[PDB]
């Protein structure tokens, strides 16, 4: 259950340019964009929707928060860094991705925050933030950033990677016997590249044998990726 | 930062048609912000110095909506507010300069207008609060006291009644405690009157009936109804707004949202 | 079975043809238009929109209609019959282009268009000449529209695209001789080119005619016959080396490779440009070789050398990678020339260039190059001889007369 989803972050963050002659004459103008978050998560709204949206667009790629606390407190310098080639490249899509002591995360989130709103510039350029629980985002962060839309992805667990993979394994070739009852009971918090990985190596890992067949115990010994993959982070 | 500069609020916005149902406290703080406006040298020759301000408090509501009121009818030279969003930072005490640098532009703007948003950002310490200690006193002594003038306008808006030295310190100074009173079933008809300016609104749309099925929906959730009234006129293709279209936007936005809130 | 197996939309059609204002994206639009890349709706729709076009666009939009007919051999007549004897001179000119465009195997229009073509001066025979004697060019060592061009080449028409078309279609009808050919017409424009030599434009596409009618080669050694025959000033030094580009089609010559390096430092920025730009065709086949060091110069024409050199491959990370240093530069020139090869060798990475010069721009120059890159998004002699009528851009608006009648579309 994604279409009402992908059409209303279609609608909200498509209206802008691409198409543009919807968006600047009714006057509603809420060019603040939408804050990405799925219960799942780990690059399944993230990637699906990041793949999904570069039909016709400028992508930014901004991935993991390491930089940050991998060495010292460098902060908003970075983000000045990718504030002033997003100002270059004002017709782009800023995609912040895997937002993961405390008394340093506050303040360069409230100056992320700042610099973020638009405080020195007017409404030019979608900005989208991602991460995987929405509830470890501190509540002061909704209201200056999210204005547009903020989108929640109630997924059926049958359908939802049914109808990906259905979709996803109709034009290419996969093999026979491939369950879905443990995959929709053990599978969370991944994304359909790794349902997609798993037939990947499992249809490549039967054709390092040769065979076009892949066998259940194979198809668990490539889910058993899934299931430490989901409890190591 | 620009901060400071960013606290002139230029091209006006809303007017004093968003009043909630407060006819008349729209005077009861009316009479400080804007009366001692049109003449001022008639409350000299009263004899007693001009009233100081007053104290808005309670429920948000439409909160922060009566400033941008105060913008649009002053239609001499826009004032300064403050919000407690730069009061509550990492490196206390920016606060003192700031302050002094904000008055200082109030004596440059020829009396220009002050205000003092979100309190509770420092308020209530209950005595790492020796340096909020500082802040609030100062607060006081530059607030309270009558260093810059017993002048034109001061006021504190907050969500929590709780402060305790301004509470015991205000009635020397300042006067006229009053509720927000957020509209309740004759204000949000007016908050229509003022969204009649936009999007083109069929006269089939009664105001009432719109605004009386919607418990709890202040300015801001009204403010989004109307927003959503458009924003599905656009999903739509949609050329007049008509609350029958967006009936299931308005039932939507107040019912499928206020069921987990 | 094109039409068949794939269909085409009307986005670029239908969008490229209706934001058009300017008078440019007129011609962009009617170029475009002019591609047949099923669906013929811009073109049918209503009239008039070939009156608001330019002369340029009047011979390209007038030779739109001859563009969409490669096929249909019994529509052409039907279609194009409307242009003829009509008020304009263009819309008749171009409808005589349209006629050598439509087929190359009929050659039934050689005795309407020729009839008239004796005038010599002014009349409208001289615009029919370009687009009949050119078109007759892409229709067709034809030895009797050779003496009929005689007199043309004799011509020396102040109009630089009479003997430019005349030596290009002479030269296009001529590719492909054994070891080149002597003969008086190319002979002749040496003589005449000897007579007055102005009009550097002539010194730079008569040397294509000279050069053309000299294609197929293998060891032909008359690029040493005119380089003791031409040899003069500078100019006819440049149509040496239009023939010494002419006259390395590639074999085991390292010679020419201690020469290219050799004279890679010439005084002359000119014969640089030429003689370097033929790295496309002397190691068209090594293409590990291609990569060098040209961007890092300060010689921008070097940099157009190596633009020019990307050419019109599968186009690989590596091509699009020196089409993004060589798209951001500041000059009008190599930022107009860099959306053709870049759409030259690309046949989620189309729109997005797009968007790209969006960024830089947001002139009409780059415009309509940059709606010739909305089409193009998406040995053979025929598909590489005509690059060079392209490759002298840097000059008026006139090109669009005959950068229309490519014959390098598949």
């Amino acid at each position: 259950g994604l279409d009402n989803q992908i059409q209303e972050i279609k609608e909200s963050v498509e209206l802008p340019l691409t198409h543009p002659e919807y968006y600047e004459e009714m006057g509603i103008k809420p060019p603040k964009g939408v804050i990405l978050y799925g219960p799942p998560g780990t690059g399944k709204t993230l990637l699906a929707k990041a793949v999904a949206n570069q039909t016709s667009a400028t992508f930014l790629r901004v991935v993991g928060s390491e930089l940050i606390q991998k060495y010292l407190g460098d902060g908003p310098k970075l983000v000045r860094e990718l504030f002033r080639v997003a100002e270059e490249h004002a017709p782009s899509i800023v995609f912040i991705d895997e937002i993961d002591g405390e008394r340093e995360i506050q303040r360069t989130m409230l100056e992320l925050l700042n610099q973020l709103d638009g405080f020195d510039s007017r409404g030019d350029v979608k900005v989208i933030m991602a991460t995987n629980r929405i509830e470890t985002l501190d509540p002061a962060l909704i209201r200056p950033g999210r204005i547009d839309r903020k989108i929640e992805f109630p997924l059926p667990d049958e359908k939802t990677k049914k109808r990906i993979f259905q979709i996803h394994t109709s034009r290419m070739t996969l093999a026979d016997d491939v369950t879905l009852d443990d995959l929709i009971m053990a599978k969370d918090d991944l994304s359909g590249a790794d349902i997609k990985a798993i037939c990947t190596e499992a249809g490549l890992m039967a054709l390092r044998e040769r065979r076009m067949k892949v066998t259940n115990e194979d198809f668990k010994k490539s889910k058993e990726n899934v299931l430490y993959k989901k409890q190591e982070g | 930062p620009t901060v400071t500069m960013m606290q002139v609020e230029e091209k006006p916005d809303v007017t004093y048609s968003d009043v909630g149902g407060c006819k008349e406290q729209i005077e009861k703080l009316r009479e400080v912000v804007e009366t001692p406006l049109l003449h001022p040298e008639r409350f000299v020759n009263l004899g007693i110095e001009p009233p100081k301000g007053v104290l808005l408090f309670g429920p948000p509501g439409t909160g922060k909506t009566l400033c941008a009121r105060a913008v649009a009818n002053r239609t001499d030279a826009c004032f300064i507010r403050v919000i407690g969003s730069e009061l509550v930072q990492k490196y206390v005490g920016e606060g003192a300069r700031m302050v002094r640098e904000l008055f200082e532009m109030a004596r440059t703007k020829k009396a220009c207008l002050i205000f003092f948003d979100e309190i509770d950002a420092i308020g209530g310490a209950r005595f790492g609060d020796n340096e909020v200690q500082r802040t609030m006193l100062e607060l006081i002594n530059q607030l309270d006291g009558f260093d810059p003038r017993g002048n034109i306008k001061v006021l504190m808006a907050t969500n929590r009644p709780d402060t305790l030295d301004p509470a015991l310190m205000r009635p020397g100074r300042l006067d006229r405690k009053i509720e927000f009173s957020l509209p309740d079933l004759e204000g949000r008809t007016h908050i229509f009157k003022i969204h009649a300016r936009s999007m083109s609104v069929e006269r089939d749309i009664r105001f009432e009936l719109l605004a009386r099925l919607c418990p709890n929906s202040t300015g801001a959730e009204i403010r989004s109804v109307c927003t959503e009234a458009g924003m599905f006129a656009i999903r739509a293709r949609r050329k007049i707004a008509t609350e029958k279209d967006f009936l299931e936007a308005v039932n939507k936005v107040i019912k499928s949202y206020a069921k987990f809130s | 079975d094109d039409i068949y197996k794939t269909h085409l939309e009307n986005n670029r059609f239908g969008g490229s043809g209706s934001q058009v204002d300017s008078a440019r994206m007129n011609l962009a639009s009617s170029f475009v238009n002019g591609f047949v890349n099923q669906d013929k709706l811009l073109t049918d729709d209503g009239n008039k929109w070939l009156y608001k076009n330019k002369d340029h666009g009047m011979l390209s939009a007038a030779a739109s209609l001859g563009m969409i007919l490669l096929w249909d051999v019994d529509g052409g007549l039907t279609q194009i019959d409307k242009y003829l004897y009509s008020s304009e001179d263009y819309i008749k000119s171009g409808a005589l282009l349209a006629c050598g465009i439509v087929n190359s195997g009929v050659r039934n229009e050689c005795d309407p268009a020729l009839a008239l073509l004796s005038d010599y001066v002014l009349h409208n025979s001289n615009t029919m000449r370009l687009g009949s004697i050119f078109g007759l060019g892409l229709a067709y060592n034809r030895e009797d529209v050779l003496t009929l061009l005689l007199p043309v080449m004799g011509d020396s028409k102040s109009s630089m695209e009479v003997a430019g078309v005349t030596a290009l279609a002479c030269g296009m009808i001529a590719v492909g001789s054994c070891n080149g050919d002597v003969t008086s017409t190319i002979l002749q424009t040496i003589m005449e080119k000897s007579e007055t030599e102005l009009k550097d434009t002539y010194a730079r596409w008569l040397p294509l005619g000279l050069g053309l009618n000299h294609l197929g080669k293998g060891e032909a050694i008359e690029a040493i016959l005119a380089a003791l025959e031409v040899v003069s000033e500078p100019f006819r030094s440049f149509a040496n080396t239009l023939v010494d580009v002419c006259a390395y089609a590639g074999s085991g010559n390292v010679l020419k490779v201690q020469q290219l390096l050799h004279i890679c430092s010439e005084h002359f920025d000119s014969k640089e440009k030429e003689e370097d730009k033929d790295k496309k065709e002397k190691k068209d086949k090594d293409k590990k070789e291609a990569p060098a060091d040209m961007g890092a110069h300060q010689g921008v024409a070097v940099l157009g050398i190596a633009l020019i050199a990307m050419g019109e491959e599968i186009g690989a990370e590596m091509a699009l990678r020196t089409f993004g240093h060589l798209l951001r530069y500041g000059e009008p020139t190599l930022r107009r020339a860099v959306p053709l090869a870049l759409a030259l060798i690309s046949v989620s990475h189309d729109a997005d260039p797009e968007v790209s010069y969006n960024s830089i721009f947001a002139a009409r120059l780059a415009a309509m190059l940059r709606q010739l890159a909305q089409y193009h998004a998406k040995k053979g002699t025929l598909t590489l001889c005509p690059y060079h009528s392209d490759r002298q851009l840097m000059s008026q608006v006139a090109v669009a007369g005959l950068l229309t009648v490519l014959v390098s579309f598949l």
